[PDB]
DNA sequence: GTGCGGA
DNA sequence: AGCGCACCTAATTTCCTGACGGCAATCCGCAC
């Protein structure tokens, strides 16, 4: 009865997370002493070290290169870094905002409950609150590191501390209890049982005294000045919300060839990932096949696909018909 | 009761749009008032039976994404595009169109009338704002839902009002040069977005977001606006935004 | 070769005369990926007393021509070449041009569908354009919303000699601008804009950002002997507390609007946490850090001290912070 | 069959490298008392000195020159200044950044497990211990100094001290304990067998009362002031990081001419020294060339050259094709 | 999968 | 409590450096 999907359909975020901020303290007083991190100006003298034609290379070898830039570093009085951050979640569908048609969201208003009868919502917590407790949210900040720590509050309770370094980043662990007992909450909030959850999050890094701190590095387009220019959030250094929430996603382990590349892939339509260069979702496993499989010619797919498409209306955005003039 | 003023106070929003094709800063007027039309119709799905026909938006702090340059300017940001639908969808690089994006805080002034306004309608509207945006950007925390009574109770900051007298008696042939000319007079002025007007007809067209509506082709408007504090505002209706529509125009109005 | 070049130019030209329009709103300028060619031109009047501006309230000089495809634009770049702009030549022609137009193409007839060209108009809507609802008397109108170029040419002119705030947005490249089909974006690619922000006083920064947090002494009073249950027994521990609240307070000086209230809540916590039901018999409770010269207002702040031993602290420290 | 290099290609650094701060103490308690050093500003009377063309001399050979600069010096009661760093050691095979092909990525591994297999990264080491030994990073502050000793500190244990004024700074040692048992650290954290190494590192230069302190200077963009601007670091004189690792990758003693010229020279791509006015590895033997020579066409290289391939990707880089 | 067209 | 001066004025000259250099990658819909 229906043969394609609908003109205008749009999803939005179930996972909306805020800025991260930056601070400096000291480990055997980590729980009372807190100082600010702040983004200091450098300019270096370099050379011409990149590849150039043969003629070039005759004239231009042995001429200095000077460069703008900036960075970041702690103190030599403080050893630690703490980073605070906050997620909010929210029903799944009620973050449908958009749709044209009548009958294709009953459709869908129907899967999703099928899907809320069999595995509630309770693998893709799971992998979530273990991306978490991984700390894979500290790209560059996660290496040399003595302690790390993180800490995860709802509401009012506090929860008992996770060892970070204790987790591999390519195997998710399904038998730890604080562990469920978050994942329970997300679940029941994505399930609509809940209609929201926040969640705080604070993280201690051991690096070093005087070591270096890697923020977010801004997209900023000047022709006169050409530089690093970092991110500062109300004076102090961070990371950006979008760096997190592509941390949160990496859970994709259905891909159609994992045993060779034995990683797991953040979610995206078509398996796009910026590291590797090849797509991994390219055609018969892609997002809108299997989603133009499930509602417009009933079939029912294996549950590791229910779980990428599943995932795909977790992370939003615009799902239409290929748009005529 | 049947009348009354609920105080929205000190909310971060963070991400918000910047960008309405001639005019980078505070977001347009509509968006604000739209937040309060999505209260009202979320309030009134769960039967609690009211209807806020009036916004006040005052201003405590702000921030643009970006920075400022050693000759004083602002360089804005955007993120990194992703995936966007069309026909260079497979690719791993896409395109950067134009935007803007603003961090504030800010405190908002509704004047409620229903058949009961008491804290009961401030608990409810304490479990709906935190489902809701604010101009395409989330909510992190807010300090207090409250009643207020009259002007003694409102905290310090600076509301937004309408100037459009500024703008009509000022010399020039036309209306842009009018702007430019009474922005260089006044020097606390700032240009605003207004509301939109009609280029088209109305009907019904293919492609539209709700098929069973009644659509009209737009342009957006602008106009001047200006701040005064707290301590120097006279009446509490002076700062209250109102929608009016006549035929071919969408209009926000003080007035 | 040459002179047989010539011959593909004035071929391409006469065969996309017919998918170039004249618009003052264009869509693709929102999003490129808009499919189709949807605008439209608004040739209205001016009322110049009415409290806003528009595309009908300014005055624009020139108007814009608009293409599907970055292929079909060799009429826009016809039309903006002489030795003396090719736009005012067809509007009355002076064989100046005549004299040259004749002798390569032997078409300029044909040619002269410049003049003449079909106005932009709005048939559909995707999912590209943005849509949005607007309350109109008891229920809603659906808007779709199309930007203006004819507008953003002209105030990218008029700023670029005035010294009222502006902002240049760099976001476009050569081969987007090209894509949107219009003339005016094509040379004018990275605009100039108003900048409408709150005044210079309201804007943040790191002193306002340590003005809303609030410190906590460094002492788990439940390690320290000489407190049972809550209250200090001892009397040498005093100096300890009194010198914690000297070097965390020294120059952290507050105002009012700035300290953290002192809520009912928290002062019955504390109580719970190690029994009582009411503040015991000569004990009051107090802040280790104090309340004005920046501190807490928690269960990690507050000890129940003698009430003599609060005599002591409350005036010691009002000699050392004046 | 791999042709080309990948579209994207960047290596991260494997020896990170603190700032450095200034104190000044005295020599016989040395172990009990520091205090700050701070940057002063002096400004200056100066004749035009310069060379000028016949005309304009003829009118400005007799002019004052004011001009504004800065300056660093010691107290009259303090003989000795102590410069503090600390070194961060990571893997060499967990240092890539972003590689688009899985086969180059393996490739790499593969080439660099064969490195280990002969050679466990510690000719490499011993050379980087010898620089921190021979006091190579007291660029201008080496120069006129009676005493020089440097302590390295790794956790809580402090090694026995080195005389930096007994070293040469051409010749590269091999039979010292202490560097050996250093360089062993080293190198297994650069083979993966330990995952992280911090080394803290105090020089102490005897210099005399009153005397010169050289500091690194910031650079000037034009659109600034041409004035002489030092660096500081925490309110203190310092040296910048990048100026402290050019000192220490000074290990490059295989380049094709070394024979006439044998001085040890800083590792770059296209081996450019900019003390002696010469590119000593313009085409054959630059790292462009031999990276494609071991990896894409297969082919055993000598050791010399490898050494120096691995001492690239511990500096780091963008090493991206665009085709 | 190709080349195109302009500022 | 309740106050916290009236008058005048703040010099002149001669200048303010010469060199080199300021990255590589990527961001295009559409007819056919």
């Amino acid at each position: 009865t229906l043969k394609s999907r609908p003109e205008n359909l749009s999803f939005a975020r179930c996972l909306n997370t805020t800025e991260a901020k930056f601070w400096q303290t000291d480990f055997l007083k980590r729980h009372t002493f807190k100082l600010p991190l702040l983004i200091t100006d450098k300019a270096v003298l370099a050379s011409k070290g990149h590849e150039m034609p043969p003629d070039k290379l005759e004239k231009e070898i042995m001429d200095p290169n000077p460069q703008k830039s900036q960075s970041c570093t702690l103190s030599t009085e403080c050893d630690t870094l703490r980073i605070d951050f906050g997620i909010k979640v929210l029903p799944v569908k009620e973050s449908m905002y958009s749709c044209s048609d009548y009958n294709y969201r009953t459709a869908i208003y129907q899967k999703i409950d099928e899907y809320i009868a069999e595995d509630g919502f309770l693998t893709l917590a799971k992998r979530y609150v273990n991306n978490i407790a991984n700390a894979r949210f500290l790209w560059r900040n996660r290496k040399g590191a003595e302690i790390i720590e993180t800490i995860v509050t709802i509401e009012d309770k506090e929860y008992p501390s996770f060892n970070s370094k204790s987790f591999n980043l390519d195997t998710f662990v399904e038998d730890n209890a604080t562990i469920n007992e978050i994942a329970q909450q997300i679940a029941d909030t994505f399930a609509g049982k809940r209609e929201y959850l926040n969640i705080y999050v604070t993280c201690f890094v051991k690096i070093g005294c005087a070591m270096e701190v890697y923020p977010s590095q801004e997209m900023t387009f000047d022709d006169d000045d050409k530089g690093k220019k970092l991110f500062k959030f109300e004076g102090s250094a961070g990371m950006h919300s979008q760096k997190i929430n592509n941390a949160l996603r990496t859970i994709d382990t259905w891909y159609p060839d994992y045993t060779t590349y034995e990683f797991p892939i953040p979610v995206e339509n078509y398996g796009a990932a910026r590291s590797i260069g090849i797509p991994f979702r390219p055609d018969t496993k892609s997002f809108y096949k299997l989603i133009d499989r499930m509602i417009l010619k009933n079939e029912d797919l294996p549950i590791e696909d229910k779980h990428y498409v599943m995932a795909i209306l977790i992370r939003g955005g615009m799902f239409s018909k290929k748009q005529e003039k | 009761m049947m009348k009354g003023y609920i105080l929205l106070e000190k909310v971060n929003i963070e991400n918000a749009n910047a960008f309405n094709n001639i005019i980078v800063g505070i977001p347009a007027i509509t968006s604000f008032l739209g937040f309060a039309r999505a209260l009202e119709r979320k309030l009134n799905a769960k039967e609690i039976a009211i209807r806020i026909n009036g916004v006040g938006l005052e201003f405590h702090e702000y921030e643009l994404k970006g920075y400022k340059n050693k000759r004083g300017q602002y360089v804005t940001s955007c993120p990194l595009p992703g995936s966007i639908p069309g026909q260079n969808e497979k690719k791993l690089d896409a395109h950067i169109m134009n935007q803007a994006y603003i961090d504030l805080n800010m405190s908002f002034l509704l004047e409620v009338e229903g058949p009961h306004v008491d804290m009961s309608t401030c608990k409810s509207i304490k479990s709906t704002m935190e489902t809701l945006r604010i101009a395409g950007g989330i909510i992190r925390n807010y300090k207090k839902i409250r009643l207020i009574d009259t002007l003694a109770d409102i905290p310090y900051g600076y509301f937004l009002t309408l100037r459009q007298d500024n703008l009509n008696d000022a010399a020039g042939d036309d209306m842009l040069d009018k702007m430019i000319h009474a922005l260089q007079q006044e020097d606390t002025l700032v240009p605003i977005a207004v509301g939109f007007k009609a280029l088209s007809e109305v009907g019904h067209v293919e492609g539209q977001r709700d098929p069973e509506k009644d659509h009209c082709f737009v342009e957006s408007i602008f106009s001047l606006g200006g701040f005064e504090c707290s301590k120097i505002l006279e009446d509490i209706n002076s700062c209250l935004w109102r929608y009016k529509t006549e035929e071919g125009l969408y209009l926000c109005t003080i007035i | 070769p040459e002179e047989q070049k010539i011959n593909k130019y004035i071929e391409g030209l006469f065969q996309s005369i017919d998918k170039n329009h004249l618009a003052t709103h264009v869509a693709k300028f929102t999003e490129t990926n808009s499919p189709g060619n949807i605008g439209a031109y608004d040739i209205l009047s001016s009322d110049m007393n009415c409290g806003y501006l528009d595309t009908a309230n300014a005055g624009w000089k020139e108007p814009d021509i608009v293409t599907n495809d970055a292929k079909y634009k060799r009429p826009q770049g016809f039309v903006a070449m002489m030795s003396d702009t090719v736009m005012e030549h067809l509007q009355e022609d002076s064989a100046e041009l005549r004299h040259e137009m004749e002798e390569l193409t032997d078409k300029y007839d044909e040619i002269r569908g410049i003049l003449n060209m079909p106005s932009m108009q709005p048939y559909r809507t995707n999912q590209f354009i943005k849509q949005v609802f607007f309350p109109v008397g008891g229920s809603y109108h659906l808007l779709s919303i199309l930007p203006s170029t004819v507008l953003n040419y002209e105030v990218s002119d008029r700023l670029y000699r005035s010294k009222i705030p502006k902002i240049r947005l760099r976001l476009l490249s050569s081969n987007a601008a090209s894509t949107t089909g219009s003339r005016l974006v094509s040379k004018n690619k990275w605009p100039l804009v108003f900048q409408a922000l709150p005044p210079k006083f309201l804007e943040k920064n790191l002193a306002k950002a340590l003005d809303k947090e609030y410190l906590l002494p460094d002492i788990n009073i439940d390690e320290l002997e000489g407190v049972d249950n809550g209250c200090l027994i001892d009397e040498a521990l005093l100096p300890l507390i009194i010198d914690e609240g000297k070097r965390k307070g020294e120059g952290n000086y507050r105002p009012r609007h700035l300290r953290d209230e002192r809520k009912e809540e928290t002062v019955q916590a504390f109580l719970d946490k190690y029994g009582y039901c009411n503040i015991p018999v000569g004990y009051e409770v107090h802040h280790i850090v104090p309340l004005s010269q920046g501190g807490a207002d928690s269960i990690k702040n507050m000890i129940m001290l003698s009430i003599e031993h609060h005599e002591r602290v409350t005036e010691a420290h009002a000699s050392y912070f004046k």
